[PDB]
C-alpha cells in the first residue's frame, strides 16, 4: 500500500553530517507514520536507533537523531563516525502495519580507498573431466564496498551463466567478493579469450587469460 | 497510526 | 545486556510447518512487544506481525494473516512464529525484534534471525577444485561447487593459514550452492611449500583435503 524508498547509497567522511531520507508514496511522511530507523551491520547485526520520528532508543549515541525534512522522514548523523558505516533501514507505520524501505548503504570513509585486487582462475583440469567448466574471479581489498563485475568471452560481453557474490567485509575493513562464469566443458573449449573486469568507482581493473 | 492498547 | 537468540538455520520441506523460536532475556519478557520481519535479498524487509506477551494479542500484517501464527511461552520467555503451508516462497531470513511502547516507543533489540530454506532437494556433496594461478604476491583458491544444503567449512593448511585468507559467501547456481576461498601468500612460499585447502560438508559428512600445485 506504501512503498517506502530510501537513497541507494551515500558516502560521507569522518567528522561530517550526513542525512538519510525516507519517501512515503501515500503522501508526505507525517508524525503518525511514527518513522523508525534501523541500523544493519555485518553478521545480521540489527539495532534500533530512532522511533516515533525523533525518539532515540536508549543507549544510542547522541550523534544520531531522527526528524522530518519536508514531506519525508530523515536520519541525521552529526559528526559521522567510522563505526556508523552500516546499512540503514526506514520503517513507516500505516494504520496497522509497518512497511520498510530498501535501505541505504552508508560509507564513512574510515581509511583511504583502494582499488580491488583481482585474480581470475581458469577452470581446473579436474573440473573439465566432468563436462563442465567454472571461471573464478576473486575480488579483494576494495573500499568503499561496492563494485560491478563485467565478464567477456572473446572480447564480447557475456551474458549468462554468471553469478556474483554480494560484497563481504574483511577484517582490515575493506571488502571482498567473487564472481563465477559457468560453462559447459565444450563451451570453454570453443572460446579463446576470457576476462574479468571489475569496476570500482568509475575505475576499472581487469584480468584476462587465454586457453 | 495505532490499533490496540499501547 | 538485552539479547534474543534464534536458531541460525532450519531446513524444512515444502508443504510442512516450522516453529521458529526466539528466546528473550535481559529484561521482563512481558513489558515489551515482539515483532517478526521477513527478509529475502532484493526484497528489503517485510513486517509479518506483532505479539504482546501478556494478552497474547496479535496484529498481523494482512499478507501473512493465515501464513503465520505468533505465540509466546512466559516461563521460558521465548516468542514463537509458526509458518504453515510452506513452499519455495517462504525461504527467507526470519527476525524477531523487540519494541517498547510505554515509556518510549521504537524497535530497539533484534535477534540475528533464522535463515529458513524450504526445499525437498536431496543432500548433494560439493565437488572441490584447486585454483592455481593465471600466469610478488600470489593468489590461490579452492572452488567448492554445487553442494546442498548449507553449510560448508573451509580452512587452509589445517589452520596454519590465517591471513591472506578469504572465504566468500555462497551464491546459488541452479538450486545448488557454490562458494570458494582464497589465500594470498608471498611469492616466496609457493609452490616451494604448499598450501592445503580443507573443505567439509556436514550434510553429506564429507571432508576433502586439497593441495594446490602448479598445473
Amino acid at each position: 500500500q506504501a512503498v517506502v524508498t530510501q537513497e541507494s547509497a551515500l558516502t560521507t567522511s569522518p567528522g561530517e553530517t550526513v542525512t538519510l531520507t525516507c519517501r512515503s508514496s501515500t503522501g508526505a511522511v507525517t508524525t503518525s507514520n511514527y518513522a523508525n530507523w534501523v541500523q544493519e551491520k555485518p553478521d545480521h547485526l540489527f539495532t534500533g536507533l530512532i522511533g516515533g520520528t525523533n525518539n532515540r532508543a536508549p543507549g544510542v549515541p547522541a550523534r544520531f537523531s531522527g526528524s522530518l525534512i519536508g514531506d519525508k522522514a530523515a536520519l541525521t548523523i552529526t559528526g559521522g563516525q567510522t563505526e556508523d558505516e552500516a546499512i540503514y533501514f526506514c520503517a513507516l507505520w500505516y494504520s496497522n502495519h509497518w512497511v520498510f524501505g530498501g535501505g541505504t548503504a552508508l560509507t564513512v570513509l574510515g581509511q583511504p580507498k583502494s582499488s580491488p585486487s583481482v585474480t581470475l582462475f581458469p577452470p581446473s583440469s579436474e573440473e573439465l573431466e566432468t563436462n563442465t567448466a567454472t571461471l573464478v574471479c576473486t575480488i579483494t581489498d576494495f573500499y568503499p564496498g561496492v563494485v560491478t563485475v563485467d565478464w567477456t568471452v572473446d572480447g564480447t560481453p557475456v551474458t549468462q551463466g554468471m553469478e556474483t557474490t554480494q560484497p563481504s567485509k574483511q577484517s582490515n575493513n575493506k571488502y571482498m567478493a567473487s564472481s563465477y562464469l559457468t560453462l559447459t566443458a565444450a563451451a570453454w573449449e570453443r572460446h579463446s579469450s576470457y576476462s574479468c573486469q571489475v569496476t570500482h568507482e568509475g575505475h576499472t581493473v581487469e584480468k584476462s587469460l587465454s586457453r | 497510526p495505532p490499533y490496540p492498547a499501547w | 545486556q538485552v539479547q534474543l537468540q534464534q536458531p541460525g538455520a532450519e531446513l524444512v520441506k515444502p508443504g510442512a510447518s516450522v516453529k521458529l523460536s526466539c528466546k528473550a532475556s535481559g529484561y521482563t519478557f512481558t513489558s515489551y512487544w515482539m515483532h517478526w520481519v521477513k527478509q529475502r535479498p532484493g526484497r528489503g524487509l517485510e513486517w509479518i506481525g506483532r505479539i504482546d506477551p501478556n494478552s497474547g494479542g496479535t496484529a498481523y500484517n494482512e499478507k501473512f494473516k493465515s501464513k503465520a501464527t505468533l505465540t509466546v511461552d512466559k516461563p521460558s520467555s521465548t516468542a514463537y512464529m509458526a509458518l504453515s503451508s510452506l513452499t519455495s516462497a517462504d525461504s527467507a531470513v526470519y527476525y524477531c525484534a523487540r519494541y517498547d511502547y510505554y515509556g518510549g516507543s521504537y524497535f530497539d533489540y533484534w535477534g540475528q534471525g533464522t535463515t529458513l530454506t524450504v526445499s525437498s532437494g536431496g543432500t548433494t556433496p560439493p565437488s572441490v577444485y584447486p585454483l592455481a594461478p593465471g600466469s610478488s604476491m600470489v593468489t590461490l583458491g579452492c572452488l567448492v561447487k554445487g553442494y546442498f544444503p548449507e553449510p560448508v567449512t573451509v580452512t587452509w593448511n589445517s589452520g596454519s593459514l590465517s591471513s591472506g585468507v578469504h572465504t566468500f559467501p555462497a551464491v546459488l547456481q541452479s538450486d545448488l550452492y557454490t562458494l570458494s576461498s582464497s589465500v594470498t601468500v608471498p611469492s616466496s612460499p609457493w609452490p616451494s611449500e604448499t598450501v592445503t585447502c580443507n573443505v567439509a560438508h556436514p550434510a553429506s559428512s564429507t571432508a576433502v583435503d586439497k593441495a594446490i600445485v602448479p598445473r
